């Protein structure tokens, strides 16, 4: 799965 | 309580990992309706995501045992799950809610004309907020959510593409997350790989405006950018 900013 | 207090209890509280308290501390700050600085805005934003990342993280596991708890068919216990699981959403929402009225009724409205950098940040959050809350929704309520998350990220590259750098961390974060909801949310494979490849073109095109303070953070993006360029084109 795709990764949002932290 | 002056505000140098609250501000320096959210430090305390991040250090000492209570988030509820950092968030509390940051949201008085908020409530004092002056304009947050760059490590205000951060110290809430950090507060928050932390919170809500907490809820977000349960509803994900209970969710997953809800599923494979469905195929066992054991009455009782799907029904304690899905309470659990209602439980846990509850709480989301109303960290949601909290975050979203104080963008709406405080930080978004205090932005100034040129105060552009604040004006995005802000409507990424109202869009990232919503996108959580589109995480948990279903039926006419997960539309509502969804399309109010839509209409804060379409705002936000708005005034990102016509006032920041393509190399901006800010400009590239709404980006990263704008594509994430295409790909996510909206089921939009082709508006989202559309949206990070401009997003990571236009910041190559332009390389040499990298601000040697904030080089790193831009990079750190687009390589996230990439990531999930190459992941969405595998799948």
């Amino acid at each position: 799965t795709a990764r949002s900013k932290v | 309580v002056d505000r140098e207090q609250l501000v320096q209890k959210a430090r305390l509280a991040e250090q000492a990992e209570r988030y509820d308290d950092m968030a509390a501390a940051m949201k008085n700050v908020t409530e004092l309706n002056e304009p947050l600085s760059n490590e205000e805005r951060n110290l809430l934003s950090v507060a928050y995501k932390n919170v809500v990342g907490a809820r977000r993280s349960s509803w994900r596991v209970i969710s997953s045992i809800e599923q494979k708890t469905s195929a066992d068919g054991n009455e009782k216990k799907i029904e304690m799950v899905r309470a659990y699981r209602e439980k846990i959403e509850k709480e989301l929402e109303a960290v949601c809610q909290d975050v979203l009225s104080l963008l709406d009724n405080y930080l978004i409205k205090n932005c100034s004309e040129t105060q552009y950098e604040s004006k995005v940040f802000y409507l990424k959050m109202k869009g990232d907020y919503y996108r959580y809350l589109a995480e948990v929704a279903t039926g006419e309520k997960r539309a509502t959510v969804v399309e109010s998350s839509e209409k804060a990220y379409s705002e936000a590259h708005e005034i990102s593409k016509e006032h920041m750098q393509p190399t901006h961390p800010i400009r590239l974060g709404l980006a990263l997350n704008y594509s994430v909801f295409y790909y996510e949310i909206q089921n939009a494979p082709e508006q989202a790989c559309h949206l990070a490849k401009t997003a990571f073109d236009d910041a190559i095109a332009e390389l040499d405006t990298l601000n040697e303070d904030s080089y790193k953070d831009s990079t750190l993006i687009m390589q996230l950018l990439r990531d999930n360029l190459t992941l969405w084109t595998s799948d």
